[PDB]
């Protein structure tokens, strides 16, 4: 599988495997999950873009050893 | 290392 890294802002670089033909949007809930908090909450920031819902590692050029930002949202979700 | 967070369709972890 593609394993991707999770940036946080206290310094921590996680490992996220993630499944080429699963929809970004499974991943992205199921990881706030694992945060403790509810999905809209947290931004995920690829190359400087959010990474949409009905988005897939197909696109965009998601990589092995890629780097993925994650930054709280502004209204809390 | 790091845990890798396994959500890969694969397993049943959900």
């Amino acid at each position: 599988y593609i394993k991707l890294k999770v940036i946080g802002q206290d310094s921590s670089e996680i490992h996220f495997k993630v499944k080429m033909t699963t929809h970004l949007k499974k991943l992205k809930e199921s990881y706030c999950q694992r945060q403790g908090v509810p999905m809209n909450s947290l931004r995920f920031l690829f190359e400087g873009q959010r990474i949409a819902d009905n988005h897939t590692p197909k696109e965009l050029g998601m990589e092995e050893e890629d780097v993925i930002e994650v930054y709280q949202e502004q209204t809390g979700g | 290392k790091v845990d890798v967070i396994d959500l890969t369709i694969e397993s049943s972890s959900d």
